């Protein structure tokens, strides 16, 4: 049975302080994102694109940080989304970057074995804290001041009317969990302290952290979901459906290679995905 | 290489 000793109290700490670095590097968190999608908000109330008419206008209307009046744009409606969501990558790559040197011992780890974690790591967290923008009609854009309709994105042609959709098939399922942003910052913590990523050099200090980890996580579901014994389990598992996640769309992206050429990631995740598999 | 990567670790 649990009982509450200094072992307990340090997996706490370690907890808190998880989530402190998470609030700070993470803009949009859960909370703030569930608030805006059912109104429980003032702020804004997000500007909603569910056809082409209104996404004419909603590029009008919202400020998209990566726009300017003006560099070059697609003129492809499909192609100026990607071009959005790339942007919106690249910098989910940084703020995942910076959370992970708040996790305790990341930094002391070797140089080299930070790189493999973050390379490994970073879309799987994206795509873990993409379905906290997500219900099922759409997804929260631009910091919230828009929001995308699922069957919109389906809409756009081939194939990038198939990137979004293996997402959302993920955040119906994930969401029905009801992580909160205190779960959250445990087990993205978890995913970048993967012991089994390929090419890692000095695997033991890795374990030992992830170790210590899944202890906080452990304790964190037990403590914040009484009535969900197979929580932790569940939450594993869930990993598992994010490596087949970023597989696909890694599959997608190569499509987009030999087939609309002007398109070319952003070089940061072109050493993401080199070599990733 | 990951050079943007290990310039943003450093
Ligand atoms: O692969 C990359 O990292 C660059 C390309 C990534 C990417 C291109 C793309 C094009 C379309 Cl039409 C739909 C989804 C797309 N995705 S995505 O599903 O991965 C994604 C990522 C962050 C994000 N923030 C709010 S929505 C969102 C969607």
């Amino acid at each position: 049975h649990m009982q509450l000793n200094p072992e307990s109290a340090d997996l706490r700490a370690l907890a808190k302080h998880l989530y402190d670095s998470y609030i700070k590097s993470f803009p949009l968190t859960k909370a703030k994102a569930r608030a805006i999608l059912t109104g429980k908000t003032t702020d804004k109330s997000p500007f909603v694109i569910y056809d082409m008419n209104s996404l004419m206008m909603g590029e009008d209307k919202i400020k998209f940080k990566h726009i300017t009046p003006l560099q070059e744009q697609s003129k492809e409606v499909a192609i100026r989304i990607f071009q959005g969501c790339q942007f919106r990558s690249v910098e989910a790559v940084q703020e995942i970057t910076e959370y992970a040197k708040s996790i305790p011992g990341f930094v002391n780890l070797d140089l080299n074995d930070q790189v493999t974690l973050l390379k490994y790591g970073v879309h799987e967290i994206i795509y873990t804290m993409l379905a906290s923008l997500m219900n099922k009609d759409g997804v929260l854009i631009s910091e919230g001041q828009g929001f995308m309709t699922r069957e919109f994105l389906k809409s756009l042609r081939k194939p990038f009317g198939d990137f979004m959709e293996p997402k959302f098939e993920f955040a119906v399922k994930f969401n029905a969990l009801e992580l909160d942003d205190s779960d959250l910052a445990i087990f993205i913590a978890v995913i970048i302290l993967s012991g089994d990523r390929p090419g890692l050099l000095n695997v033991k200090p890795i374990e030992d952290i992830q170790d210590n980890l899944l202890q906080a996580l452990e304790l964190q579901l037990k403590l914040n979901h009484p009535e969900s014994s197979q929580l932790f389990a569940k939450l594993l598992q869930k990993m598992t459906d994010l490596r087949q996640i970023v597989t696909e769309h890694v599959q997608l992206l190569q499509v987009i290679k030999k087939t609309e050429t002007d398109m070319s990631l952003h070089p940061l995740l072109q050493e993401i995905y080199k070599d990733l598999y | 290489r990951h050079k943007i990567l290990h310039r943003l670790l450093q």
